[PDB]
């Protein structure tokens, strides 16, 4: 079912198996990098914990990394079982087209791309490794992703971890705990779903 | 919205950033705290690394990579590795490796650490492609997208700018990293024995020692250039004036 759905939840508490498998998996984690804090994190271990292999046979990972994240996703990339062959860059602006860790100011974000399996069919060189996009709000991930990713694997299941109630799009499942409760259409979601959660709470 | 429209009509997203208070008296202390520029010619695979002393508060090192050539002797990330960088590097030093944009944003890691250092900052060299839109990019088969930046990796050990330079790709078959890593280096101030591994004649510069296996002339003296750093030298930023 093309629509918008998505699961209030715990992504750490979560059977992900109901979901099936999915032709691309995006996440932008909240991982826990050198302190500060205005929303609640993982530690390394929960990452490393995650239950991303039960997601995909053959497809592709999105995975936003910053700071010391760089090699710690490169790890939960490698260890989830997937091979890391490209790195977008967002360049970020402001509406009139000119740029806005301790050494150097950060003029971007990083975006690892993690394969994993044989996918076939799938526009492969369409776009480029880098994005300019003005920043529409804080911590938010530009639009331009989802396109990039509709035009790389057009039609297929999509699934968002750690997504907030705006990045709720059609073809994907959005999974964020600040989501507004559980609204599922692809039938055999909603039945592996009602079979592993009767009383629906997870 | 910019990526639709390079699907659309050949221009990269990043041709059209734009504009791409007065620092300028640094430049000027860069510039009288400066060395002579030295260089040497050695074949850097077979050349005992530590005949380079003393130890240097930057390197800035730029491998040949066999993707530089995606068009036209290249290392592979094997050899690179193999390089004793940690022998030549001060106690408190940085590095500034150019990885490309494949495997060797991986493996660069790996030899970062094997190095000793942390990784600090991954500054992106950005392509725009104004003069040539209508010619797209020949893939590494592992490619997802058309790759249209380089990455170079800074790296400390031991205890202003931007981390992205905006150019126009080079011809196919030119290998010159933009000069524009040296201004970024030469800000932060970090000492003023400097080494560049793989320049070529093009990229000799005052404050640097160059050492690569294409350059045509070499002036290295190792006690000419220890000279310029014995005291009350030593421990200048790079950034201050000289002492009288
Ligand atoms: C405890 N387990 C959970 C957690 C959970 N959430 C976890 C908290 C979550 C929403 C979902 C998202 N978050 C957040 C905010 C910013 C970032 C950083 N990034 C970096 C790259 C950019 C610039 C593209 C974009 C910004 C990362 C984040 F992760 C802020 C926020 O408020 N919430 N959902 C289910 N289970």
């Amino acid at each position: 079912l093309f629509p918008p759905q998505w699961i209030c939840c715990d992504i750490r508490y979560l059977d992900v198996s109901i979901l099936g498998k999915f032709a691309v998996v995006m996440a932008d984690p909240p991982w826990d990098i050198h302190m500060e804090l205005p929303y609640g994190t993982l530690t390394d271990d929960e990452m490393r914990r995650l239950n991303i292999p039960v997601l995909q046979d053959d497809g592709f990972l999105f995975l936003w990394v910053t700071g010391r994240a760089m090699e710690l996703g490169r790890e939960c990339l490698n260890l989830w079982g997937y091979e890391r062959v490209d790195e977008i860059i967002w360049v970020k602006t402001n509406q009139l087209q000119r740029i806005i860790g301790h050494w150097l100011n950060h003029g971007k974000e990083h975006c690892l791309v993690g394969v994993k399996g044989n996918p076939q069919g799938f526009n492969q060189g369409l776009d480029c490794d880098v994005i300019v996009a003005e920043v529409r709000s804080t911590s938010h991930k530009p639009d331009e992703i989802y396109g990039m990713i509709e035009r790389l694997s057009p039609g297929t299941r999509k699934i968002e971890l750690f997504g907030r109630p705006h990045n709720v799009q059609p073809n994907w499942i959005t999974l964020g705990n600040q989501l507004d409760g559980i609204h599922l259409l692809d039938p055999d979601v909603v039945a592996r779903f009602k079979q592993r959660y009767p009383d629906g709470i997870i | 919205d910019y990526c639709q429209h390079f699907v659309d009509t050949g221009h990269r997203p990043q041709n059209f950033i734009r504009d791409v208070e007065l620092i300028r008296l640094k430049d000027e202390l860069i510039a009288k705290s400066n060395t002579p520029p030295m260089y040497l010619q050695a074949d850097i695979e077979a050349f005992d690394i530590r005949e380079l002393t003393p130890k240097f508060d930057v390197i800035l090192l730029e491998p040949p990579l066999e993707e530089y050539y995606r068009e036209t002797k290249c290392w592979t990330w094997d050899d690179i590795m193999k390089l004793e960088i940690d022998e030549i590097a001060a106690p408190r030093s940085f590095i500034f490796l150019w990885c490309g944009s494949g495997e060797g944003l991986d493996l660069g890691r790996v030899c970062l650490r094997k190095w000793g250092y942390r990784r600090c900052e991954d500054i992106c060299w950005i392509k725009t492609n104004k003069n040539n839109p209508g010619k797209t990019k020949t893939l590494d088969p592992k490619a997802v997208f058309q790759r249209t930046k380089e990455h170079c990796l800074m790296g400390i050990k031991g205890t202003v700018d931007i981390d992205l330079i905006i150019t126009e790709e080079p011809e196919i078959g030119n290998i010159e990293k933009p000069v524009e890593i040296f201004h970024i280096i030469e800000h932060f101030c970090l000492g003023r024995r400097r080494l560049h591994l793989f320049g070529r004649d093009s990229t000799i510069r005052p404050g640097w020692l160059t050492v690569g296996p294409t350059l045509t002339n070499s002036n290295y003296n190792a006690e000419t250039y220890a000279s310029y750093f014995s005291a009350p030298n030593s421990y200048l930023t790079g950034c201050t004036e000289e002492i009288e």
